């Protein structure tokens, strides 16, 4: 999941005009930072909503081959996988969208 | 004599409504080396496109556009690049670059699909640099070069090729008619290096400079008045310019390689470990 | 080491206009793999050296 960090950093990176056109329009420092982590752990969110989709979809899977073998919900595991998804989220989120809050306007809009 | 270009009745055409439109129609063209040509004509008459028949950019499935005799149709589009390192030169507005190249490299470039040692053709380039008469700019990325100097690393780079043809996109109007023109001039002395060479303009004032102005319309010109070898340089030349890329993003290639790292590093121990237990 | 492909594929993106200089300069079709696959291959390896490196020191 850490190379989503990068993926995320290089979104931002394209956004640096963006950036500058949202804190022309007023926005607060911490709005950009605010905007982008959430839709980084919205990410991880959704990838976790089709991730134990797929899980449960193994966990019948299994359910199929039955030498005795039994399949048992976790559904305490299920809500710490995606608390850990989204504690992951804000775990990569963070910095690089710390360093757009860093950013000036100017530099963001002048640059060419 | 038979000029070294013949576009007799050439025209391409462009599906739009799910057939093609009359982007060219049938025209009839010869040339000669050491020519200078215009291309005046309204903007977007595809004088662009047929600009890409001289760029031998696609087929235009009609007339026989025969480059020194031998039509474009017959040879491959490959072969075509062959013929662009045999002779094209190539020079734009924009005067397009990496960014990550010095401008030596810039010029570099087109010889590097060449065969050919790195150190003679960097001796030419440097020869091509005094020509363009830059020198301490040799280093520089072409963000730290002069707008007219990026240029300048174009038409080097169209020598690098010998600049047998060279095509031009709007060579002065990116910026002043000192080094426009001046470089117009320098233009005027490869007419007298006798390479062919072909502006491309809707402007009749940058135009007057060229030898021969062209005027297009309607899809027809309503006048004409007068190897294994670069697989392992590639390896090594290409390993330069993947550090280079890298340098674009050193840390992006960070979270990348480190992603590799753990990774890697994990299954090493992982099999070692549990290998080791198991002993 | 998936995701690496999508970075691949953002720097390729970004590319874009550099491809287009690149088969101006009469690259073949071929080249662009060549030279982008083996810088990906070679961010695979370098991080394998260092990754084994790491290994080691684990050991």
């Amino acid at each position: 999941g850490i190379g989503v960090m990068n993926i995320m950093l290089v979104s931002v990176t394209e956004r640096t005009r963006e950036i500058g056109i949202r804190m022309a329009v007023g926005a607060r420092a911490s709005d950009v930072l605010q905007q982008f982590l959430i839709e980084a752990v919205l990410v991880c969110l959704v990838g976790g909503a089709l991730g134990i989709t797929l899980s449960l979809l193994i966990a019948f899977t299994l359910q199929l081959f039955l030498p005795g073998w039994e399949i048992g919900f976790s559904p305490l595991a299920l809500l710490l996988a995606f608390l850990c998804s989204t504690v992951t989220g804000i775990l990569f989120g963070w910095l690089p969208a710390r360093n757009a809050a860093r950013l000036d306007p100017v530099d963001a809009l002048a640059r060419e | 004599m038979t000029p070294l270009l013949e576009l007799k009745d050439i025209r391409r055409s462009y599906p739009a409504g799910d057939e093609q439109v009359e982007v060219l129609k049938g025209i009839s063209l010869d040339i000669y080396a050491g020519e200078m040509v215009a291309i005046v004509g309204a903007s977007g008459s595809g004088k662009s496109t047929l600009m890409n028949i001289l760029g031998c950019l696609d087929k235009a499935t009609s007339g026989t556009y025969r480059v020194a005799g031998q039509d474009v149709a017959t040879l491959d589009a490959d072969a075509l690049a062959q013929l662009r390192r045999e002779h094209f030169g190539f020079i734009f507005q924009r005067y397009h670059l990496l960014s990550h190249l010095t401008a030596e490299q810039n010029v570099e470039v087109p010889a590097v699909y060449a065969g050919l040692e790195r150190k003679q053709r960097l001796l030419r380039a440097q020869e091509l640099l005094q020509r363009l008469g830059l020198e301490d700019r040799t280093e520089y990325y072409p963000a730290q070069l002069s707008g007219g100097q990026q240029q300048r690393v174009s038409i080097a780079r169209a020598l690098m090729n010998g600049g047998q043809v060279i095509l031009a996109d709007e060579p002065t109007g990116a910026l002043d008619s000192h080094s426009g023109e001046e470089v117009m001039a320098i233009l005027h002395q490869l007419r007298d290096r006798g390479h062919t060479v072909i502006i491309v303009t809707h402007d009749p004032q940058v135009a007057a400079q060229a030898e021969r102005v062209i005027e297009i319309r309607d899809g027809e010109i309503v006048r004409n008045p007068p190897g294994w070898r670069q697989f392992v340089s590639g390896f090594n030349e290409a390993l330069t310019m993947a550090w280079r890329a890298l340098a674009a993003n050193k840390m992006r290639t960070l979270l990348t390689m480190l992603g590799i790292i753990i990774g890697i590093a994990s299954v090493v121990s992982i099999v070692v470990v549990g290998d080791a237990a198991k002993q």
